[PDB]
């Protein structure tokens, strides 16, 4: 269904029309932010200028712990060269005027042995 | 869109030699020569793993790194030994140590540059490089040590790009060496920070897999090495072939990891050794079948991905997958909506007219990590062989930073069993 | 009176790609662009011989756009109108709208500007894009922001692919959808959603195609898309110009989302059966089964209806069809509205792709409806979002590329608002 | 990857002398040095024809070194690599480290410098010396001090003959031992003790040689020494590498002292498992003591010959479950197992027979400080009356050097006990 | 490595003539000529006692000193009289005195130089000279007097080198004087200061040995001299033969003398006169068998050494020795751990297919010294004959210095019977 048809536009190669069937019943854009397009760009150059000089960090700790090693082997060398210079000398000194400590036995029982054949020269 | 590949040391190198011996096969490349394959597809994505060269010829994108000639001269001879650019070889000449410090710091740094210098020329000479993937032992020295570093060095010279690793997390069974716990604990801290996805290949799982189910009595470093090799195959695949998705691998990463904490995937395979499809799923989703020694049970899944291979209709694949998650409802997370994705590819592998491979981001992996953080404090306890690294120029508490970090990780895995 | 298609990202592209294929067949243009009504709506009679679409194509990874300048139709387009962007958006809106969008946006915008520079009174834009997915959500959204500046009035019509579990999505998807929708919304005038799932369900059922290709689905959408734009390529009353769309589909400036049912979809090899009655096609328009967004209006209320018949048809019947739905189905209009039905008859018979899966018909209807139950579809998307976001799910992946924790907030904000407006137009 | 042997003093020399004999037979080099793997670890392919050991020999009296350039192998070595010092050290450490060492130390050090000068990345030293005994304690000690300087990293492995009552010692012995140990200690990376007594006990029992020669004992040690160094001589993809065998053997920077059990010793004229099972054997140890008493911290089996890991692991399994296990508080329960396909070649004239496979068990056990005490107790009670002390104070030593060494000894004796639980 | 040898005076000379007549035999040397022996070893260490000469010929390292022609012309004629280099003879021409002063001071010094000048030429013409050994009477004059001096003179011209003496400590039972007590006491002080090891040969013991067991009626200076001769043999031996130890003799010294006070050894022999091995030990370790008149009983041992001769197995030797110390536990010191060492040599002596000789550092010798420091103060309780030396040019209290030193020594021997 029971129709009534409004006519709107008969045309070369088509038609249109409404078919109202039952009454109804009762009752900017902003160019602005390509600036926030620049906000992201911003907080990623930071995001990364983090992990960067944070990884430039995680190196030259590296370069540090390499050296805190060679730098700790040199400690073991010019610590224990003198465990040897003050031993192979606390030694050749401990003896070299200490075996000659054995010669004050000799130039003694010698300057006495001569000294009492000087007693025999005591029959003149 | 393009990816260069790093292999580092004894395990890292042998793993890859049998990785390239498979993909080179499926594409069809002689030891040196270019193509020979009655298929056609292949060469779509051959791009992604092959910077090609003189004549027709194909040379893989491969950086070979080790700190002792040894295992590298073991590849130049043998498999597709001829294939890699002989200038893509970096020998170490000195010791490895089997000690993480030598690898990451002293005997390591020493080389780094001359591999850094090569990844550069290869990557800086791709055309829209997508990322790096690298293989390595996770305990032990050169691989684990120099690796962790190399990737820590790669980041920075590449922020931007994504980091992919296959890591063989080492076990008490199959190789002793009072130390790995240390090397591993140290590296695990290290991965967690530098990479975007890592694949935990547990040797414990690997050899328990050749035994509890396979009856291979005295397992080679070979077979077992052959297992990873074929798991490497199917984990890539859509990376290297298809016409389905297209897989930025970043597209992977950004989809399989809800939490920045590069979560470590446990892999696993279809028909094992050296096939109905139902029977190919209940195998792939079975715990006796995972490349990481965990029973995904005590531990639910976050995200899962599975890629199937060969002549079979995605009719039963659709509904066999969209099945598993009902005859096991509460073992995939409630709050990540469509977190198990499947992909179909129809060009077969080694033998096999049918094969699934599986990638799971599961908190079951907490189990794998806890146990190494425990061989750890069972030594770092009474400050054990620590002296091998105190002496190398490392600090006492730089172990406590990585036990105190690895424990943090185990804790997130735990926390996430939520509302 | 001049009309520019923009197709952005994988979906956007492929959907388009394969429906300019149908426009050509319809207007009888050979692939090379030559041919032996007016349809200038969509092509420029450039130089002597050739025809060129009034289109741009933008993806951030070659591949898709690439195989366009690969597969015959190679010729159709001018070198410059396909834009392609080296690096993928990786399935995330952050990248599209901000990080990688920024790069190619300024070039794109200049090339649309070019096709319009050469139009004596361009009237609009037919933006074609995915709902989830990297560049489809993001670039679009960036695009539509900018276009709203350079071309204030000029209508933007979006065709959107609302995604579904089984025509493959991806976890993060729901994020992206909710995300763009919010931005896009206060910029886009009218928007035809297309449930992937609905489409896929039509094939599985009506065509017997067991596991459908993209290309399989895409054809269907092709048909539907034509059957909309049809109006403004041939000229013959109703949606003659783009303005006529608002007038006829949107009562309420909130970009509303019309639902397309489509006439007979019947697999060739059936071709030679008894063609169906004027009435029968109509009667399948009022059909859940034959919808194009999964939902239902035995549930929701109408506020704008509109039948688009193609072929040899006569009003007299179109009527006595309409007649026995009024007393055969769920009438169902909103408290304060007529019970409309602007009917569009176009004499031009429905042409279809020879290779294809569907058969030549004789007449086909097209029912565009604005119904409130389309917010069934808004909810199923929201719920996903809400419960993922309930644990920051993947959120970081965006916070990374430069986004805000609170952009995710202040979009789902908007989403819950619309979800009410829709329910808030109920008696 | 290049590896220098130093043998110092009667024992050092004689031990070595008769295990380069075994190396040669193993690598099939004829006495004159000529011959028709890599083994370059230990020889330099010098000139065309000849091979020359990577070794120095130092004694302070000819005699021993002398009957080297006397008895075929006359040829092996270059004229300059055997150093010899006119005047004996007379069984006392003062002499060796100070008095008569001083003299020859600087020449020695130059000649090791010469064999390393010709090594593209030398990696270490195998110092061979007696525990008591003039030049063995003393010169060694002096040597190792200096070497630590000129070659900081480069490993020093010492092989030590801990002495015993009946393969004859000498009163003052104990002094010298306690004495060098202390100095040597913070310079030496790892040290393999060899209880003469143990060795002698193996012969008397397993070989039947009633009253064994030096050369008798010395063969046994030769075999044991080989089976260690075996590793870095040739290859065999299955293991090898002492480098990182040590890794386990020394948990704790106090130079620790591994204990060498050896496989089958059976007189000329057995299952993979059986040989193993005699490694865990008091009877078959190589320092008199026992680990049903002490706790393990590092274990390590060195198989030689045709062996299969199949066989090796299933013998290892049931070693953990019917025997005394013995792994301390805080270790993996390890077992670094190394197989070297190359079969165990033996001396034709000698007393042992050709085998097929031979194990070698290196263990760091706490009960090895049983051996540190038996040495200390002697010292303590001699010194308790200045014993002979003067003989040293003479040559230039200090009353307090003797103190400040026994000091150290009592500390180590505790560390070992202090890795208790 | 080389040792020159001094003989001085009546006893010192005859002792050596019968020392050289035995070692020359065991090596096999004619009166003049070189070798004649169906053995082969011998010439290994012939070095040590034989600076060899023209032709082949062997001439002993021998310095012959006396202060009267007498006993020297008694050797040129007789035994292996020819053998010694005739320029190695130093005659004295004047009196000996039988008085220690003449020997050490007046008529002594006189000669010293022309023997000091010879030890030089022979030592300074060895090649790595090791030490000197000298023989002498301990009472009496020339031997004891000139001796003490010669060694007091050798020290100094040789610090360094070690000092070895056989000293015949003289007795009341069988002696040609009343004064010896003086000469000996004066010399014993003198040894204690200058030498490194001395062998106390008590004549009391020697003749008591030819009597209490041998029944040898009227003993010549012949036999009894023959005993020392063969005891000199076996005390050296490892010095002059073997393939066992090697014996620096400093190696001896540094091992047999805990205390700087050159402790004097008491010797002793195996089969006596002119053999099971058990019966060879309990003989060697029996007090009736020691060349020094002490019963090692009242007096424990510090260190002991025994060298065995002839083919017999070190099976019973090992355990016979390691026996004696159990059937006599408390008579070897507690605190010197392995203080009894044995050496085996297998080339026989005079007759005898079996022979042990024994060297003991025992505080039993205190007994031997006390008794002479008692003949002394039984005479220096008198300035008795003192006037023979007062007159020679000596002081009264230079006797009291050596009584007062000989008592000090007896006191250490005593003190050491400790904790
Ligand atoms: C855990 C290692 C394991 C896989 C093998 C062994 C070692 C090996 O590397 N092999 C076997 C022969 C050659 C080689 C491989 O065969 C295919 C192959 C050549 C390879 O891929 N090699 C790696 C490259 C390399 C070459 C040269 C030097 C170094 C490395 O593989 C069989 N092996 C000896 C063991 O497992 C041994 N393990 C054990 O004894 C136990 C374990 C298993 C409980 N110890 C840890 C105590 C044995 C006894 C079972
Ligand atoms: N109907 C249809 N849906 C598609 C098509 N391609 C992608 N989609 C859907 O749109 C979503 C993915 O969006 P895409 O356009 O692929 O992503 P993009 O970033 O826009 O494109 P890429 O840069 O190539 O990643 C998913 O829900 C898919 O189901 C297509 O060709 N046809
Ligand atoms: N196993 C073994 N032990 C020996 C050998 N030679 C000596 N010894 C022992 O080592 C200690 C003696 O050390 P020596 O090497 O002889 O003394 P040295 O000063 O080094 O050498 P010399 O200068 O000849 O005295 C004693 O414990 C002996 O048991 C030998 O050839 N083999
Ligand atoms: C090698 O290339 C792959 C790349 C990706 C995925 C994947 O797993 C099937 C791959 O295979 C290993 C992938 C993953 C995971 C998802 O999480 C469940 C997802 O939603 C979605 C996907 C993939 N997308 C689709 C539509 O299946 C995109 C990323
Ligand atoms: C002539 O050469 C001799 C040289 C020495 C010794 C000795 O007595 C057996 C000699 O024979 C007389 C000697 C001595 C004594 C010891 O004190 C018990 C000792 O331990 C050790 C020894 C000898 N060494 C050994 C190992 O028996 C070395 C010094
Ligand atoms: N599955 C696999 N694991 C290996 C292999 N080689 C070593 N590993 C494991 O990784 C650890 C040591 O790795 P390694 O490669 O020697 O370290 P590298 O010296 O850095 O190369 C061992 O404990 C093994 O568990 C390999 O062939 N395959
Ligand atoms: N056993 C031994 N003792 C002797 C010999 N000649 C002398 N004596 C002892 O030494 C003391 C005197 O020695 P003598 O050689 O005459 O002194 P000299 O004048 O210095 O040579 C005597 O009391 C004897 O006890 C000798 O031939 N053999
Ligand atoms: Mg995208
Ligand atoms: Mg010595």
């Amino acid at each position: 269904a029971d129709m009534e048809v409004i006519e709107l536009n008969k045309c070369t190669s088509g038609q249109s029309f409404e078919v109202i069937l039952k009454p109804p019943s009762f009752d900017p854009s902003l160019e602005e932010i390509q600036k926030k397009l620049e906000a992201a760009e911003e907080r990623r150059k930071y995001q990364e200028a983090e992990l960067l000089k944070h990884l430039a960090e995680k190196r030259e700790h590296e370069r540090e712990v390499i050296q805190k090693a060679i730098e700790e082997n040199n400690n073991f060398i010019k610590m224990a060269k003198e465990k040897l210079a003050q031993k192979m000398e606390s030694n050749k000194e401990n003896r070299e005027a200490h075996l000659a400590a054995m010669l004050e036995r000799l130039q003694e029982k010698d300057k006495h042995a001569e000294e009492v054949r000087k007693n025999k020269e005591l029959k003149e | 869109r393009e990816i260069v590949h790093i292999q580092a040391g004894q395990c890292g190198n042998q793993i890859g030699a049998k990785f390239w011996e498979v993909i080179s096969d499926e594409h069809g490349i002689d030891p040196t020569g270019s193509y020979h394959g009655d298929s056609d597809l292949q060469l779509e994505r051959i791009n992604v793993y092959y910077n090609e060269a003189t004549g027709n010829k194909y040379v893989p994108r491969a950086i070979l790194v080790d700190l002792e000639p040894g295992t590298m001269d073991s590849v130049r001879s043998g498999p597709f030994g001829q294939i890699f650019r002989p200038d893509n070889f970096v020998f170490g000449q000195s010791g490895a140590g089997n000690n993480w410090a030598k690898g990451h710091y002293t005997e390591g740094a020493e080389l780094v540059d001359s591999v850094l210098d090569v990844v550069r020329k290869e990557s800086e000479s791709c055309d829209c490089l997508q990322g790096f993937q690298l293989t390595h032992s996770l305990g032990g020295g050169t691989g684990s040590g120099m690796g962790t570093l190399l990737i820590s060095k790669i980041r920075e010279e590449y922020p931007d790009r994504i980091m992919n690793t296959f890591s063989v997390m080492p076990s008490p069974k199959v190789s002793d060496t009072v130390v790995e716990p240390y090397n591993a604990t140290l590296s695990v801290h290290q991965l967690v920070e530098n990479t975007d996805e890592t694949y935990s290949i547990d040797n414990e799982a690997l050899y328990d897999i050749c035994f509890r189910t396979l009856k291979l009595t005295t397992p080679t470093y070979g077979d077992l090495n052959h297992l990873v090799s074929a798991t490497m195959s199917g984990v890539t695949t859509c990376l290297r072939f298809p016409g389905q998705l297209n897989a930025d691998l970043r597209k992977l990463a950004v989809n399989m990891v809800p939490f920045p904490r590069l979560h470590f995937f446990m892999p696993g395979f279809a028909p094992l050794t050296s096939l109905t499809v139902p029977e190919l799923t209940q195998q792939m989703f079975d715990s006796k079948n995972m490349m990481a020694a965990c029973d995904p049970r005590h531990g639910r899944y976050l995200t899962v991905a599975a890629v199937f291979r060969g002549r079979m209709s995605m009719k039963e694949v659709d509904e066999q997958m969209l099945n598993v998650q009902n005859k096991n409802s509460s073992y995939f997370v409630e709050w990540i909506p469509n977190n198990v994705k499947t992909a179909v590819c129809d060009i077969p592998p080694r033998g096999l007219k049918m094969s699934a491979t599986f990638i799971g981001n599961s908190t079951a992996i907490q189990e794998l990590f806890k146990r190494i953080s425990e061989q750890f404090t069972a030594m770092f306890r009474r400050k054990a062989f620590l002296h091998w690294y105190t002496g190398e120029g490392m600090d006492e508490m730089e172990f406590t930073e990585a036990e105190s970090n690895m424990n943090d990780l185990v804790s997130e895995y735990q926390q996430y069993q939520d509302a | 009176r001049e009309c520019i298609s923009i197709h952005v990202g994988q979906a956007g592209v492929q959907i388009g790609n394969a429906c300019w294929e149908l426009y050509c067949l319809e207007h009888g243009i050979q692939p090379d662009g030559q041919m032996p009504d007016s349809f200038n709506t969509f092509f420029s009679e450039t130089g002597a011989g050739k025809h060129v679409p009034r289109a741009v194509f933008v993806d951030l990874e070659p591949t898709v756009i690439d195989e366009v300048r690969t597969g015959t139709y190679r010729q159709l387009f001018h070198p410059e109108q396909l834009i392609s962007g080296k690096e993928d958006a990786a399935n995330n809106y952050a990248r599209g709208h901000y990080t990688i969008g920024k790069e190619i946006i300024d070039l794109v915008l200049d090339r649309v500007r070019k096709l319009a520079d050469q139009c004596t009174g361009l009237q609009g834009f037919l933006v074609f894009h995915s709902f989830g997915g990297g560049t489809g959500s993001g670039f679009t959204s960036l695009l539509m922001e900018r276009l709203s500046v350079d071309y204030g009035k000029k209508s933007k019509l979006e065709f959107s692919i609302y995604p579904a579990p089984q025509v493959s999505t991806a976890v993060v998807e729901p994020y992206n959808s909710i995300l763009t929708t919010h931005t896009t919304l206060e910029h886009s005038d009218c928007a035809f959603m297309v449930d992937n799932e609905a489409i896929y369900d039509i094939c599985r059922r009506n065509l017997d195609i067991e596991r459908p290709t993209y290309t399989n689905l895409n054809r269907l959408m092709s048909q539907i898309v034509s059957s909309i734009t049809a109006s403004l390529r041939f000229d013959g009353a109703l949606n003659v110009d783009l303005t006529e769309f608002q007038t006829n589909l949107v009562p309420y400036p909130r970009i509303h989302f019309p639902l397309a049912t489509y006439a007979p979809v019947i697999s060739a090899e059936k071709a030679y059966h008894e063609q169906l009655s004027v009435a029968e096609i109509t009667n399948a328009c009022f059909e859940p089964a034959n919808q194009m967004v999964k939902c239902d209006p035995r549930h929701g209320k109408y506020m704008a209806c509109c039948l688009l018949y193609r072929g040899d048809v006569v009003p007299k019947d179109v009527n006595a069809a309409i007649a026995t739905i009024k007393t055969k189905r769920t009438i169902q209009f909103v408290d304060w509205c007529p019970t409309g039905f602007k009917v569009g008859i176009n004499y031009q018979p429905p042409t279809v792709v020879p290779g294809g899966d569907l058969a030549k018909v004789q007449r086909a209807v097209c029912m565009l409806s604005n119904t409130t139950a389309v917010a069934e579809a808004w909810a199923r998307l929201d719920h996903k979002f809400d419960l993922m976001y309930a644990k920051r799910a993947f959120v970081h992946w965006y916070v990374g590329e430069g986004m805000e924790e609170g952009e995710f907030s202040e979009a789902r904000e908007d989403m819950a608002a619309l979800e009410k407006d829709y329910e808030e137009v109920g008696a």
